[PDB]
């Protein structure tokens, strides 16, 4: 009969991170008008082979982090837990294959102090695997506490706050997705 | 000391005489301004010596004339 | 039958307001005088484990039989010292509960009067109240 | 709480024009083409109270009127337990230490601080997020 | 010159505090008038009485007069 | 009806009534408290550092000072008063009354606002430690313009630590944004609408959106920087356009941060207004429109900022910045029409008040002067600059701040500040303020540049220089009367036993004892208007304020 | 102390309260004296929040 109070509270906060990407959002544009008509210039050589099949792994974990909120309502913490350990499972194998993309990109020449597009795709793109990072230490604090008392309320209120957090770091990387690999 | 002021008063050492921390306190100002006496040639940190020996000897004048006027106990 | 800007809440707590720059205490004493006298009764009723209290105003006719009722309105009242001052009447009426019998306030009850009694005649109300609170605090036991 | 997101509405229909306008002046009759800096964040401000006001939307129309949104509710209306509400904890200023750490190991880049300061924000955040949830020690 | 500057950098904010505070700190506060003896006592009963310890048969008492 | 009282209230706590407290609690009413204090240390630190300046700038050539070490202390003070002082002290404000004025318990998340204190604590804590490195702190400024903060021309370490101690202060205050804005959404007491809340909660939720929209972008940008200086990234390269990018971004942030620290204080006065000319304020339902206008033009209006650069579209941002002259216009309007035809009585915290209309007027009027780009091509960078923003920072962080603090002294400790000091210290802030400032105008004008350690005997700045030294060490003892009167009034003050010691209080927390209980309410009365304590304690009023409302 | 805030039906403000001993007629408890020993302060260290469910 109430609003969630957490939910408004993260829900806020989330609004706010996303001025956080705002600024490197715009050292990107920033750069590429500043491009000369590279953009991005040699070596640099972005191959989708790889970030599709990443992408799509993020995108998936949206829906099964969706799954673990319908059995965290329905009270089922069990269900809760097995959506989310798959989550944060295929969220570990997205910073696996974030950091697999950025070793053949330094060993090429592309690299933060080598290029201005090193610069602006690195702090970009790892700032948001931080934010992953942040997102896969949420899963495992949300679940071990699964562990310590019984599925209460206020317990499956923390499980829907964390996939807001979850869909607003895949929505993100759409957007930084389709501006780095297509938009280019 | 009363149990008002520590309630743990009758569990353990639980009151320090204050003529020990006022003694205390003004050898610890001495032993600052003594400190002057060496071979550094510079000034800065003997103004901060000053300082800190100023600041603890007001501190301890101040606890003790209240404690002689009776405003705190 | 309340003051101006008071009101009755749902709770029974009264709501009370005071004109700006206005005071809502005013005791007729100065405000260190005022602190003396606190700790006079505070530390003096921590070392005797007796609630000290003072009244300054009437005493009826027979004053005796007024701080007698007026000894009601202290907290645990069988446990509590009262010393009444009736500056127009010229009295000193000291009353005590049941409590404080046997532990020493026969002896510091007169001293407290005759204490308070010695000041008044120098035109000193606060001065008297603490050294009348401060003789009789000394001479009663915690027991 | 209709009014908590009509302001946000208002915002976001000023936010979205402004947007809108500065870009499209920028295109235009200025140096440089469109200003990129202030487009960006200018439609990502729209974005802010996009999000916020669209929860409010959606928060608005499923609940029925609040005692705090009624135009003559009693006081008595809103009697019951609110939530839980900590009563005390000394587990943030443990979390600002440890968050102040890694800034200072950031700071004057020393990576050995940088790692001691990440670790120890994991534990004091973890310290924060189970500390109304530990169980009674088991022996 | 120099003396001069120094002087008014000195000189004139510790003036202005002597004066100001003749002006304000000299008047009459809100606080009572001490009562005396020799007047009236017109103000309401009081009854004071200490909080400690912390939480009707008399045990007896005594008489005086000044 | 004889009721026993103390023959004066408790002096302070026992032994061990403060310590444990102050590391664990999570009460808004003492973690105000602890805002106020700290911010008022920190605003004594940074005032130390404008007197070793404005003593420097008294006289030509270097007495005691270097170019290096002025440098440090322009951009130290600037970024103690603005982000160490007036940032942090509009949520001690909030935390002090808000959850009252709202009629709350507590804030929304009670353990994310301690965790904002000590964020905000040691942030300015590692910012302000670049003065005992070697090399000394930041000295490029507060603004931090680019590549002047890139490691080849800002290789200290005290930059470094400016920069995040900047981050983890931020991080703090978007906590306390997002408390605030949760708060007054889901904490209002039964009966208190949206548009019944006072002014100052009005302002503090709306001021709490332009935080989570200033400060990220500025953590995002100082990131940026870091990444710069220490992984020598080209986020901020000229060649690469970063001279104009880090601008347009840090006063993205910046300009939204000064009404940051303006619109609380604009609610600030809209709370001491009415109580002390005994009319309801004046406009309420537009003030709201007035403030919320404020907050949504101050996002589109930072380039203004940028006139001489020579790089920014003049007409669309000359032409909004023209357009917040006027809600600001608005409430110069009803705070007069408040005070029109009542009964003054210019107490202290009235009289502060009232000081805050003089001296945000004079400041607001230069402000348009600057909004024309034509004007400022001359002024900009120049002392005349320094004269705006100190006459409208200063009324609103200052006079407002100091407003709010007598005026909810009792509140908040049950005892009165006095009134014969407070009056004392108001005249000498307000002439050592004037004195220290008003020639600025005409120095700025002549051709005196800003942030300069020294000037030449035969440039004609001395004489001014030398008046507005004078008004800045009345300003440096126009501290003492106001410390003195905190430290008596706090144990010896007048004792408060009344819920509104002022008499003619509006907001809910006039309708509490002094000070509130842990809870901060032991019962509430009913909710009908934005005056429900002035209803409580004048219900014979009611009739007469429905009837009279409109002209 | 709880932690849990409830409203009064006149608007005061409560914080429910687990007493470690007997209480009064009136609800509030009886002070215990100290023994030297630890005392809880958290609801969840009494068991309060139970347990999950037996399972892996
Ligand atoms: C090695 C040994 C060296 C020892 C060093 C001693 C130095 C200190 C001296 C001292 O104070 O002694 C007494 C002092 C005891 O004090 P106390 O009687 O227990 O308590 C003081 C009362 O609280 C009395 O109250 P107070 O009035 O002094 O305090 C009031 C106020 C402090 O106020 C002030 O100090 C302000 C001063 C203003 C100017 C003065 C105005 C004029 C005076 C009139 C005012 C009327 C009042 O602080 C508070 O109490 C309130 C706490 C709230 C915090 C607010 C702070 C925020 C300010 C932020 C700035 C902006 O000693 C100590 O505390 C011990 C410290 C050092 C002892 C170490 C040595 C022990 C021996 C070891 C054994 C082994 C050896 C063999
Ligand atoms: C870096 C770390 C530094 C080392 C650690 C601190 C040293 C000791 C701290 C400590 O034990 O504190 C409590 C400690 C008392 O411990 P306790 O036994 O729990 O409390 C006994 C009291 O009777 C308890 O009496 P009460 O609780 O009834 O006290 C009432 C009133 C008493 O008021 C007074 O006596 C006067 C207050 C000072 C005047 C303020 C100046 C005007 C500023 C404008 C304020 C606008 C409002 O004081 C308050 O309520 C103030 C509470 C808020 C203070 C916020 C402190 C910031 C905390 C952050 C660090 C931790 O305070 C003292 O007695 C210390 C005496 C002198 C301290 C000088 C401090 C100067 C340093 C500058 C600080 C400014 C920040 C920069
Ligand atoms: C960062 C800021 C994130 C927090 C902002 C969300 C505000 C929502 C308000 C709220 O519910 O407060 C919860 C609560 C506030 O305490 P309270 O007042 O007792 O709230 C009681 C609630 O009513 C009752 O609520 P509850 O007890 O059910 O707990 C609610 C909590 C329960 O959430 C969980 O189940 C675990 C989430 C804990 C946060 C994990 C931190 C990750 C740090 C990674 C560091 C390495 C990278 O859910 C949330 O707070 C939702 C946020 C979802 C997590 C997203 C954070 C990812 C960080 C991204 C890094 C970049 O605080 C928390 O549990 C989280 C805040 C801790 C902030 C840490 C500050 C340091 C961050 C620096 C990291 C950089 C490293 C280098
Ligand atoms: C600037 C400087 C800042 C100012 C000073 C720094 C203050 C910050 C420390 C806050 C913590 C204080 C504290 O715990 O006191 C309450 C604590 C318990 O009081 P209580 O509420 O009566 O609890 C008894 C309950 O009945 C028992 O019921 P309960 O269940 O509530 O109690 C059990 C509870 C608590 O049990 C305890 O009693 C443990 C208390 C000790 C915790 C030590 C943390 C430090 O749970 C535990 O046993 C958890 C312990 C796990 C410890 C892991 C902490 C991870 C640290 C990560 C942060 C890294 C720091 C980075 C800083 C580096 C650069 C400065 O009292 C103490 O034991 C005080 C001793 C601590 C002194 C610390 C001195 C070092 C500070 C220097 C650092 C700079
Ligand atoms: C926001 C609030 C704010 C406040 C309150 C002030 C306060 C003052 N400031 Fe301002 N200032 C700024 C904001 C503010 N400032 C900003 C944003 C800048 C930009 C700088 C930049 O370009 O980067 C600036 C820069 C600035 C300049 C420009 C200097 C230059 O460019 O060369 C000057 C010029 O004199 C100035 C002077 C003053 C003076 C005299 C005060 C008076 O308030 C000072 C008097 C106050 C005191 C508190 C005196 C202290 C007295 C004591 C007794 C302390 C004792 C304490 C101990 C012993 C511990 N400051
Ligand atoms: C409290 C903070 C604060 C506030 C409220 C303001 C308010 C305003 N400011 Fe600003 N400003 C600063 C803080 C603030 N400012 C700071 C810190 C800087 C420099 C930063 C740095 O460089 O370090 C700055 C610099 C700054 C510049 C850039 C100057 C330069 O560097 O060249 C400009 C230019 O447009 C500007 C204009 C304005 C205007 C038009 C307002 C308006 O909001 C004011 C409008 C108010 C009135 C007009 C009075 C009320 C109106 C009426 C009674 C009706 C009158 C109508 C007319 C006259 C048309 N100020
Ligand atoms: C935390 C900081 C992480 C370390 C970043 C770093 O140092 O990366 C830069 C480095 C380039 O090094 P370089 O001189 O080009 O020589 C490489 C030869 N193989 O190697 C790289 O370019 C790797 C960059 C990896 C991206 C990390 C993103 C970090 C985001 C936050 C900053
Ligand atoms: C890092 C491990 C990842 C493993 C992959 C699967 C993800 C889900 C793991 C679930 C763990 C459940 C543990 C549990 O319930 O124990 C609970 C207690 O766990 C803890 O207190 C600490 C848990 C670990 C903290 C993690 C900190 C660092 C995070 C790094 C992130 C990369 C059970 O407690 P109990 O005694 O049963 O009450
Ligand atoms: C309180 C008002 C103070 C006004 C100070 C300004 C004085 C200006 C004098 C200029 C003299 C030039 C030679
Ligand atoms: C809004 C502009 C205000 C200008 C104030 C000028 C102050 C007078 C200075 C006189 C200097 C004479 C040399
Ligand atoms: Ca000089
Ligand atoms: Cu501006
Ligand atoms: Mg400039």
């Amino acid at each position: 009969n109430r609003p969630n109070m957490v939910s408004v509270g993260t829900i806020v906060w989330l609004s706010s991170e996303l001025m956080f990407f705002a600024g490197l959002f715009a050292m990107y544009f920033t750069a590429r008008a500043q491009a000369g008509g590279a953009w991005p210039p040699e070596p640099t050589e972005l191959n989708l082979a790889l970030a599709v099949p990443v992408t799509l792994v993020l995108i998936a974990s949206s829906f099964t982090c969706q799954m673990g909120v319908f059995a965290a309502e329905r009270g089922d913490v069990f269900g809760l837990r097995r959506w989310y350990v798959i989550t944060f499972l295929m969220g570990l194998f997205f910073v696996l294959g974030q950091g697999y993309e950025y070793i053949h990109l330094v060993e090429h020449g592309t690299t933060i102090p080598g290029s201005a597009y090193g610069s602006v795709f690195y702090l970009a793109t790892g700032f948001h695997g931080l934010h992953v990072i942040g997102g896969l230490v949420a899963f495992v604090l949300l679940l071990a506490r699964t562990k310590m008392s019984k599925f209460t309320p206020a317990q499956a209120t923390a499980a829907i706050v964390v996939s807001y957090y979850w869909h607003f770091v895949d929505i993100v990387w759409i957007a930084l997705f389709a501006t780095i690999y297509f938009v280019r | 000391v009363d149990v008002e002021d520590v309630p743990s008063a009758e569990w353990g050492w639980s009151h320090m005489p204050i003529g020990v921390m006022h003694i205390g306190g003004l050898l610890s100002a001495a032993f600052l301004l003594v400190m002057m006496r060496g071979n550094h040639v510079g000034h800065v940190e003997d103004w901060f010596l000053i300082g800190f020996a100023a600041v603890i000897v007001a501190l301890v004048g101040r606890n003790w004339w209240l404690r002689r006027r009776g405003w705190i106990r | 039958d309340l003051p101006y800007g008071s009101a009755l809440t749902s709770s029974g707590r009264i709501s009370a307001v005071t004109e700006p720059g206005e005071l809502s205490v005013h005791y007729p004493f100065p405000t260190m005088d005022l602190v003396v006298l606190d700790d006079a009764l505070k530390y003096g009723s921590r070392a005797a484990k007796a609630r000290f209290a003072v009244y300054i105003g009437p005493l009826g006719a027979d004053t005796a039989a007024t701080a007698r009722e007026i000894l009601a309105n202290v907290p645990t009242p069988e446990n509590a010292v009262l010393l009444a001052v009736s500056p127009d009447q010229r009295a000193i009426e000291v009353v005590y509960g049941a409590d404080v019998k046997g532990r020493g306030i026969e002896s510091a009850a007169p001293l407290g009067v005759s204490a308070a009694a010695a000041s008044f005649k120098e035109g000193n109300l606060i001065d008297g109240l603490i050294s009348a609170v401060r003789v009789m605090s000394a001479g009663v036991s915690p027991a | 709480m209709h009014i908590e997101a009509r302001l946000f509405e208002i915002l976001t229909a000023f936010f979205a024009l402004a947007a809108v306008v500065y870009a499209v002046l920028t295109a235009m009759f200025a140096t440089g083409g469109v200003e990129w800096a202030g487009t960006t964040a200018l439609v990502l401000t729209t974005g802010l109270t996009l999000i916020t006001g669209t929860f409010f939307r959606f928060v608005a129309r499923r609940l029925d009127t609040r005692p705090e949104d009624y135009e003559d509710a009693e006081i008595s209306d809103g009697a019951g337990e609110l939530g839980f509400f900590a009563p005390h904890s000394w587990w943030p200023i443990l979390i600002s230490l440890s968050f102040s750490t890694a800034a200072v190991g950031a700071a004057l880049w020393l990576p050995w601080l940088i790692a001691a300061g990440v670790a120890f924000v994991i534990t004091s955040v973890c310290g924060l997020v189970f500390e109304y949830y530990w169980g009674p020690e088991k022996h | 010159s120099t003396a001069l500057t120094h002087g008014l950098i000195g000189g004139v904010p510790l003036v202005l505090f002597a004066v100001l505070a003749l002006i304000f700190l000299t008047r009459k506060g809100p606080h009572p008038d001490t009562y005396k003896m020799s007047d009236p006592w017109t103000h309401a009963p009081i009854l004071w009485a200490a909080e400690e310890p912390r939480e009707v048969v008399i045990g007896g008492g005594a008489s005086g007069k000044w | 009806e004889l009721e026993a009282r103390r023959p004066f209230p408790e002096r302070m706590g026992p032994k061990g009534n403060l310590i444990y407290k102050l590391i664990t609690t999570t009460d808004h009413k003492l973690i105000g408290i602890m805002y106020c204090v700290v911010c008022f240390a920190f605003f004594l630190v940074g005032g130390l550092m404008a007197l070793f300046m404005r003593t420097e700038l008294a006289m030509p050539g270097l007495q005691f000072l270097s170019n290096e070490q002025f440098n440090q202390l322009f951009t130290m003070h600037g970024t103690v008063m603005l982000l160490f002082y007036a940032t942090p002290i509009v949520f001690g404000f909030a935390n002090l009354v808000l959850p009252l004025q709202i009629g709350a318990p507590d804030v929304a998340f009670p353990r994310l606002n301690a965790l904002s204190f000590w964020l905000f604590l040691f942030g300015a804590l590692i910012a302000i430690a670049g003065f005992i490195t070697p090399g000394g702190a930041a000295d490029f400024g507060w603004t931090a313009y680019s590549p002047l903060t890139d490691a080849i021309h800002s290789p200290g370490a005290g930059g470094d630590l400016w920069i995040m101690g900047l981050a983890v202060g931020g991080l703090g205050t978007i906590l306390g944004g997002v408390n605030m804005i949760t708060t007054v959404v889901c904490m209002r007491a039964p009966g208190m609408t949206m548009f019944r809340m006072p002014i100052f909660t009005w302002n503090i939720l709306v001021t709490s959106i332009l935080v989570l929209i200033a400060f990220p972008i500025l953590t995002a940008a100082l990131f940026g920087l870091a990444a710069d200086r220490h992984l020598g990234a080209h986020i901020y390269d000229p060649a690469n356009g970063g001279v104009l990018l880090w601008q347009h971004l840090f006063w993205f942030f910046g300009h939204p941060e000064v009404y940051i620290i303006a619109l609380p204080f604009f609610g600030i006065v809209s709370e001491i207004f009415p109580v002390f000319s005994r009319k309801p304020i004046f406009g309420y339902t537009t003030l709201i429109y007035a403030t919320l206008a404020i907050a949504a033009l101050s996002v589109a209006v930072w380039a203004h900022h940028m006139y001489a650069t020579g790089a920014v579209l003049l007409p669309f941002f000359s032409f909004m910045t023209f357009l917040i002259a006027v809600p600001t216009g608005i409430k110069f309007f009803n705070w007069i029409g408040t005070m029109w035809k009542g009964q003054l009585t210019f107490e202290t915290p009235m009289l502060f008040s009232v000081g805050f209309l003089i001296t945000f007027l004079l400041g607001g009027l230069s402000g348009v002067l600057l909004a024309s780009p034509p004007l400022d091509f001359h002024v900009t960078d120049s002392y005349f600059v320094i004269a705006h923003f100190h006459y409208v920072l200063f009324g609103t962080i200052v006079f407002a701040t100091y407003a709010g603090i007598y005026f909810w002294f009792p509140k908040m400790t049950g005892r009165l500040l006095d009134e014969r000091l407070g009056k004392l210290h108001f005249w000498l802030t307000f002439i050592g303020f004037h004195t220290t400032f008003l020639v600025q105008h005409w120095l700025g004008d002549e051709g005196m540049p800003r942030r300069y350690a020294d000037y030449l005997p035969t440039d004609g700045f001395t004489t001014l220089n030398v008046i507005s030294t004078v008004g800045a060490f009345i300003l440096g003892v126009s501290m003492l009367p106001f410390v003195w009167n905190v430290f008596k009034s706090w144990r010896y003050g007048e004792p408060v036993t009344v819920d509104d010691p002022w008499g003619y209080g509006n907001s809910l927390e006039w309708a509490t004892s002094c000070p509130p209980p842990r809870h901060n309410f032991t019962e509430l009365p009913r909710i009908r208007s934005e005056r429900p304590a002035f209803e409580l304690h004048y219900p014979h009023m009611v009739e007469r304020m429905r009837a009279e409302a409109h002209v | 102390e709880t932690g849990i805030i409830k409203r009064l039906p006149h608007g005061a403000y409560v914080e429910l309260h687990q007493p470690l001993g007997p209480v009064d007629e009136h609800g509030h408890p009886i002070p215990l004296e100290y023994a030297g020993a630890p005392l809880p302060k958290r609801m969840n260290k009494l068991g309060s929040g139970g347990a999950p469910g037996t399972g892996s």
